RNA sequence: GGCCGCUCCAGAAGAGGGCCCCCUUGCCCGUUAUCGGGGGCUAGGCUCGAUGUCGGCC
């Protein structure tokens, strides 16, 4: 009977400066036997602390960590512009050893409206026997955001794939792809093609269609 | 004093195949030490996959790779090794190697207080394929506030990665390219998109270049505007 | 009634086993290895005890 660590929230944006406390909670009691690593993007993780709250060498004094029965936390005091990172908790007080799913800390910016742009499948795909629909919402913030299809005004589900990118390294914002997929033979039977983009940043719904064949 | 962990031996291998890992550290002694493999599906986090000390030769698993892979330790080399046996699509991952210093005065083993760079493991029937390459064309129906916004569809290519660039690189502002995803066929699709001035569309050209060095395709296409 | 005993019956019978919690390992301890002390439970299902509502002897 192995030991759960549940992290949340799985995303928070914060500022730098700001006081940052992520928590992770054991399923059952590991007593101080929890550890906390640090990754960023394309890099292998980093201890933080370990036994809950002892900060690991070379470790700046900025992060501290806590225990409340079964709930702990890292700390972050003021965040620097370095700790925008990927936060695990591991538990050791059992074997075998269980990681938290990760915190990702972001960085929080002000609220922008996507840009959406629907493009229909080139002649070129459909000539090869498929047809990829693409709904592009471009340079948002926050990162949550709903795209509903329709075709011909049913909507779809199951056929399509969402891919975001990873903050701007410039203005910290999203950009995401809703790509719908069908055969030639489907598409043809259809005739109006939708994306619907929900989001913060938007009064209502928009919605980005087109006809097939014109 | 530097501790390092250097890994090798991923690669692609197909369901059912083997591959070897090695992870060569200095210093510090691995009979010093508790050694494991982490591994990191993509987008995914952390799973342990076994761990080894090597002054007793204990070892443990994982349940899910009981049987099929053999941790192992060379301390005439200082190094250690993750042998996988019958693999599988689910065990694609990135594989760290990392350690635990061995304390005398300690009672247990504590945290993994180093991790290696990490080696790359991908199973999959799939066979090497570079990508179809599909305009994402701006239309005169699609301009908003004096932007168009145009890219390429790079679709069904195997394995990961392909690099795309605009314009040989000279068109860099305003560009995304997606994250690959994975198609249920087992093979990857992405597109690139770029934002730029719709007064533009007529007096510049736009190419993307598409790189995937796995099937050595180098592919220039032109995505120009459709008229009416 | 008496003595001897558990080889079968009874659960009227307590330890082993197992689960949870506190104490940053906290008398002493600790397999290159997570303990100790305390607390909350689990009983007749296995083992070993003990018992008689059991068996033998007189
Ligand atoms: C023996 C000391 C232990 O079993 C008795 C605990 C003392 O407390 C009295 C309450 O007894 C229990 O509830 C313990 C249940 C018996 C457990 C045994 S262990 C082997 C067998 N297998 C299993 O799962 N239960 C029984």
């Amino acid at each position: 009977s192995d030991i759960q660590m549940t992290q949340s929230p799985s995303s928070l944006s914060a500022s730098v400066g700001d006081r940052v406390t992520i928590t992770c909670r054991a399923s059952q009691s590991v007593y101080y036997s929890v550890a906390w690593y640090q990754q960023k993007p394309g890099k292998a993780p980093k201890l933080l602390i370990y036994s809950a709250s002892y900060l690991y060498s070379g470790v700046p004094s900025r992060f501290s960590g806590s225990r409340s029965g079964t709930d702990f936390t890292l700390t972050i005091s003021s965040l620097q512009p370095e700790d925008f990172a990927t936060y695990y908790c591991q538990q050791y007080r059992r074997r075998p050893i269980t990681f938290g799913q990760g915190t990702k800390v972001e960085i929080k910016r002000t609220v922008a409206a996507p840009s959406v742009f629907i493009f229909p499948p080139s002649d070129e795909q459909l000539k090869s026997g498929t047809a990829s629909v693409v709904c592009l919402l471009n340079n948002f913030y926050p990162r949550e955001a709903k795209v509903q299809w329709k075709v011909d005004n049913a909507l779809q589900s199951g056929n399509s794939q969402e891919s975001v990118t990873e903050q701007d390294s410039k203005d910290s914002t999203y950009s995401l792809s809703s790509t719908l997929t069908l055969s030639k033979a489907d598409y043809e039977k259809h005739k109006v093609y939708a994306c619907e983009v929900t989001h913060q940043g938007l009064s209502s719904p928009v919605t980005k269609s087109f006809n097939r064949g014109e | 004093s530097e501790v390092q962990l250097v890994e090798s031996g991923g690669g692609l291998v197909q369901p059912g195949g083997s591959l070897r890992l090695s992870c060569a550290a200095s210093g510090f002694s691995l009979s010093s030490s508790s050694m494991h493999w982490v591994r990191q599906a993509p987008g995914k986090g952390l799973e342990w996959v076994a761990s080894i000390s090597p002054y007793s030769g204990s070892t443990s698993y994982a349940d899910s790779v009981k049987g099929r892979f053999t941790i192992s330790a060379d301390t005439s080399k200082n190094t250690a090794y993750l042998q996988m046996n019958s693999l599988r699509a689910e065990d694609t991952a990135v594989y760290y190697c990392a350690r635990t210093k061995y304390h005398y005065k300690n009672y247990y083993w504590w945290a993994l207080d180093y991790w290696g760079q990490g080696t790359l493991v991908t199973v999959s029937s799939a066979s090497t394929k570079g990508p179809s390459v599909f305009p994402l064309a701006p239309s005169s129906k699609s301009t908003s506030g004096g932007t168009a916004a145009l890219g390429c569809l790079v679709k069904d290519y195997f394995p990961e990665p392909v690099t795309v660039s605009w314009n040989s690189g000279a068109l860099t502002s305003g560009v995304h390219t997606f994250p690959a995803v994975l198609q249920s066929s087992g093979l990857y699709s992405l597109s690139s998109v770029v934002t730029v001035p719709s007064s533009s569309l007529g007096t510049q050209t736009y190419i993307c270049n598409v790189n995937h060095k796995p099937s050595n395709t180098k592919v220039d296409k032109k995505v120009e505007p459709k008229s009416c």
